[PDB]
């Protein structure tokens, strides 16, 4: 169910996803894994996908998601809880670029992502400034950056969100 | 209640999104425009740092690692490196190596420092040194520079000193250098206003270098005699220069 | 009458493809699903029998001559081998053949056997032998023999063993290998459980080759002791072979 | 009249065909000339065509082509009857790949295709299973397949001999 | 669709199994992959999935199953046509021992699961006498047998085709 | 209609199926008894193709392949083999390989057809041997001899002659025996009315045997004269037996 919205999420770009959970009791395992073969320069909507999961839950959590380099594509491990041991990076708003060699990797949860969101003075408002991860894929190594992107057109998002507000 | 808020203010517009599909993808490809398009770096910068769309950009201004796709330098040279096909590319200095009569730029830095087959013969041992040059050449008028690595086993370090006091190295140019020189470290560098770039190795298909060869095809060249007086008074610029490791 | 039919039951549509011309269009253009995708062969097999679309399937569960558009196995490396620029691969190993210092798998067979630069030159007399090498690395862990043809004129013919017990050449690898090695047939067998090509001559543009300058480049090579007894004891394993003409 | 309905036949693929014939009484030269130049991938629907020239004659006959290698293009020349010496491929159903070298040439005659299609247990329906040629030119040699090609959809085939039914 | 019943007919061993098909247009490509690890010894009910594909397709087909060896565990690629080249076990009904070294693989179809059933006697009548793959993952090999398996109690199964019988 | 009938009986079946999960479940389970319990099979027969859960029945009714869970002689000795624990029977063996002191039959053989130390070297040489004899011993009266390999290199092959007229492996006991001689095919024969299993290489983690050691326990050691007796009779026997490769 999860994965129908985040295929539908990622129909743009060219990563592949891989094919249930509880809203009242949500899993420790993981959730998703989002492929990208070597070649690719496809854009994972980070800070989307992990308020997406937020949502979805009916319990207090904190949504992550692990980036890993397996040696041949790059791996996206959902999650709702951050695991024990499981890498955050350290990067800031303007300086957010992160190599991974073969078979390291990093990841982000929703309250490390809103620490450095209020730390760089990033728009807060919904769907203004969303974290993204671009990811290139230069064998052996896997290239990331978790660059927030804006809309082309505010004046369209915030009529959205009225939409949104409309009905309820 | 007091742990819940916080902030609460995405819930009306996931409830929207589940039953608007075709609003959600056009939501998520709207998130397109980046809010830091160039950033601010230090030098000595490690370019290792640099993703592929990233160009680096040193003047009297700063130091800068700008978004390749917003860059209007960038932009101009765009349509120049448009191919970009790197089986060729990788295939092109590996060919190249073989035929270095053109290259007077990169054989006269030996020429002016140490014209011997011993001394051809510690720089041919090391081919990534002219990839990282034919690299930087295409996308133009680079000196380089052949120093030993004080902090390593014996081999040799190449400075690539710049001529103008504005430099600008193209996204897909150092996606190139960075991929032809794995095995090397580059970082950029300034000593005395000119910017430098220190390619030394940090820790291969390449044809069989016949040192003899191009030591014979040297003494028929005839060599720019400015270039060579460049080059003498660039190594004694670059003498006490001592880059960190 | 009673040689007329028989059967006639065409004739109905044929009086209606005349009166629609553009359903005669769409019929024809219909008929693009094959019934036979994949047919058995069997070893010895001469792979000058497959077209340009077929692909080999070597395993326990037999021997197959497949169409490479309904084929899985050929689909996931279609990416990979999608440029199939023929005017660009014809001259990647006539240039390669210059350089043969990467290409270790292919001189250890030598080294292993015979390391003389008489042996050399033997090998080196037929550039084809590369190329069919050169071609089936690309599209990857494959052993190189080379043997005396004794039914045949004073020269030799190679084997290429294959390391996995299920083997699948690719449509575009089998028809860049039979391109390549024009003059040389090629046919697949079966050895001790190995899966092996035997190409060797039946009955053109190359770079004159330096016997000499390639093997003084030996001498400065440090093959991997593994491999080269590896090849020893293949060596050992085929001497028995007697590949039928 | 048959090199109006050809040219249509083969305006799908890319193979040049050359510019009377008379229902009473067919001749026993060649009727068509289609050209495959150097490099081309096009197939050619040997079967129809074939069965074309059977429908177009009034007095029994047994159509045949020739497939030749000229040294530079394929060469398919058309026949109501099979000349005196004319090539028969000996391909099977499953085993159907001929190679050319340069001025060979082989054939094939809607009797000895029947012969074929029966021999392998074929459907003998109209337009299920139909003969065609693909044919890939790789200097000096031609390289040619008798493959039976079948229709995506069945379900549409079988209304298109009912539309022609209709017409009776 | 397929899998949620695939998962549910394998619930009671211990196989793993990995997570849309057009009842109309059937692909051609891998439609499920049952996974079982070092150690186990669940048997995989072939004959069962493999006509439960042919009732889940309208059009005409012939499902397959490939039985390969990773190296590490036992794989179950499902189809609904056998891909060009693919594997088929000579078994017959009272000899059906394959054994499988690493990276080697086989597999049955449908059709020549039937000429099999038919050549040694065994009983065509529904669910009275069923194929399955009893595995066996004795690393490094894994070890098949492609056995015969019938019921307990017929009286119990002839009553259950009854019930179905009289819901139609 | 010709082409789909052939039979369509199993789709009502499949409908109710669907609506009945609860059904399809213990369907699926109930199909649990095994058509054929026991298959005839023919001597030379290769071991390799029994799985974990088939038994041997070697006898005058004849020889049979049987599945070990509907076998009364397996379901008989099931409690006694019932730990089947392989990490401590791995060790077992291994541990076991130390001492060989209790293991009279074994070393006996060695005795009588050549006792000298060099022949217990060559024995020790390959200790798979000794645990195809623990093995079957567990699972009681057998008797082992030793002859060279002819179509192999310089190693010996291991025959296992069973004593009794009737004989039964049990299903553990040849998934052990095939499991701990990984690297020895394992085949059954008769000769002159005695079941023999022979032992030989076909193409580790073990202690270093001091073949020196032993041999100095074995002169300590007081075997038992009839049992040598019995190995000189059985040598001379099975000295024209020459079993196929
Ligand atoms: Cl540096
Ligand atoms: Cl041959
Ligand atoms: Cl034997
Ligand atoms: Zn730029
Ligand atoms: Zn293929
Ligand atoms: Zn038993």
């Amino acid at each position: 169910t999860l994965v129908q919205r985040l295929k539908l999420i990622l129909s743009g770009g060219n990563l592949r996803c891989s094919d249930a959970c509880d809203p009242e009791r949500p899993p420790t395992r993981c959730v998703f894994q989002v492929h990208g073969q070597d070649g690719s320069n496809d854009t994972f909507p980070l800070e989307y996908v992990l308020r997406l999961m937020r949502s979805w839950a009916h319990v207090p959590c904190d949504p992550y998601v692990r980036v890993q380099n397996t040696g041949v594509s790059v791996l996206f491990q959902g999650f709702f809880f951050r695991p024990a041991d499981a890498p955050l990076a350290a990067i800031t708003a303007e300086h957010n670029n992160v190599i991974l060699a073969s078979t390291h990797s990093t990841g982000m949860s929703l309250s490390a992502l809103d620490d450095i969101k209020r730390a760089g003075g990033v728009d807060t408002r919904p769907l203004r400034a969303m974290m993204s991860v671009s990811c290139f894929v230069r064998m052996p190594r896997v290239q990331l950056s978790f660059r927030f992107m804006g809309p082309d057109d505010a004046s369209q998002t915030q009529r959205l969100l009225d939409r949104a507000e409309m009905r309820q | 209640a007091i742990a819940d808020v916080g902030t609460d203010r995405y819930a009306p517009y996931f409830a929207y999104a589940a039953a608007q599909p075709s609003d959600e993808v056009t939501t998520v490809r709207g998130l397109s425009n980046p809010l830091i398009k160039t950033a601010p770096v230090t030098l000595p910068f490690d370019l290792g740092q640099a993703v592929a769309d990233n160009c680096l950009s040193l003047s009297g201004m700063g130091y800068y690692l700008g978004l390749g796709g917003c860059c209007p330098t960038c932009a101009a040279a765009e349509p120049r490196l448009g191919r970009s096909d790197r089986a060729a590319l990788v295939l092109a200095y590996v060919q190249q190596l073989n035929s270095i009569y053109e290259y007077r730029v990169f054989l006269a830095s030996v020429a002016a420092r140490d014209p011997s087959e011993r001394a051809l013969e510690e720089v041919l041992a090391h081919p990534e040194l002219f990839f990282a040059y034919y690299v930087l050449r295409d996308g133009r008028d680079v000196r380089v520079l052949f120093f030993e690595d004080p902090d390593a086993q014996g081999a040799l370090m190449m400075y690539v000193v710049f001529p103008e006091k504005s430099v600008h190295v193209h996204h897909r140019v150092l996606d190139r250098l960075l991929g032809a020189c794995a095995g090397h470290r580059i970082v950029a560098h300034v000593w005395q206003t000119m910017f430098v770039l220190v390619v030394r190795k940090k820790g291969d298909d390449v044809p069989a270098v016949s040192a003899s060869d191009i030591y014979c095809k040297m003494r028929d060249i005839s060599f720019d005699g400015e270039l060579l007086l460049e080059y003498k008074r660039l190594y004694a610029a670059f003498e006490d220069f001592r880059p960190p490791r």
